[PDB]
């Protein structure tokens, strides 16, 4: 119930594995090119987009935000991003609850 | 023909599909 | 019978390049 | 210009990825299930074996061995291994 993503300093989607789909019903090219905050519930999505801007100070170090993310039948999931940093990429782990 | 063609190309998918899944679970330990 | 070569040759390059880049970053965090 | 390998705790060959046959000319069918003492150098196979025993009281830790592999055409190939443990041991098998 979890998919391992790779993004940038701003969070673009540079890579997405196959159980995405499982998890939340994209498909990795359908998540590919695109921000995270995107899919991100518009009430709480500050709050991801202040998880990315610590990890990037905290270079190494692991950061643990959760948010809703918008499924692809249309519905809210709890999804807790466990992400941390590479600068050249970013690795997150995107659980499902 | 190109049955052959196919029967090689489903093989070679089922190996590239073994190995992405040991990778996964690689990285998905190294965590 | 053609699609499914087109398809497959097609699907193959998508799981070659899922590998790279999952050996890529695997090559990474081990470091 | 390495693959990273896979064994358990003896060492013999659990997962090989694609990059074995440009590095070393084997297959993954070919080195699964088999030790990797087996293709080294009789010189340096109680260094290699010795390096073995010590990722394990390392826990987690990484270390770099040596050795000659030898390659399907039948000759020496100088590997620097980087090797540590998670269960399992994972190694980089670099060649120089």
């Amino acid at each position: 119930t979890e998919f391992i993503s790779r993004h940038n300093i701003e969070g673009i989607f540079t890579f997405v594995d196959h159980r995405c789909v499982a998890t939340v019903g994209y498909q990795p090219q359908e998540l590919l090119g695109k921000n995270i905050v995107e899919f991100c519930h518009p009430e709480d999505q500050q709050l991801l987009r202040d998880s990315f801007q610590q990890v990037v100070k905290l270079k190494g170090q692991v950061l643990s935000v959760m948010f809703r993310f918008r499924s692809k039948n249309q519905e809210w999931l709890w999804m807790r991003t466990s992400s941390f940093t590479f600068i050249e990429y970013i690795i997150c782990t995107n659980t499902n609850v | 023909h190109l049955e052959n063609e196919v029967a090689r190309l489903k093989k070679l998918v089922g190996e590239k599909t073994k190995e992405i899944d040991e990778l996964t679970r690689i990285c998905a330990d190294l965590i």
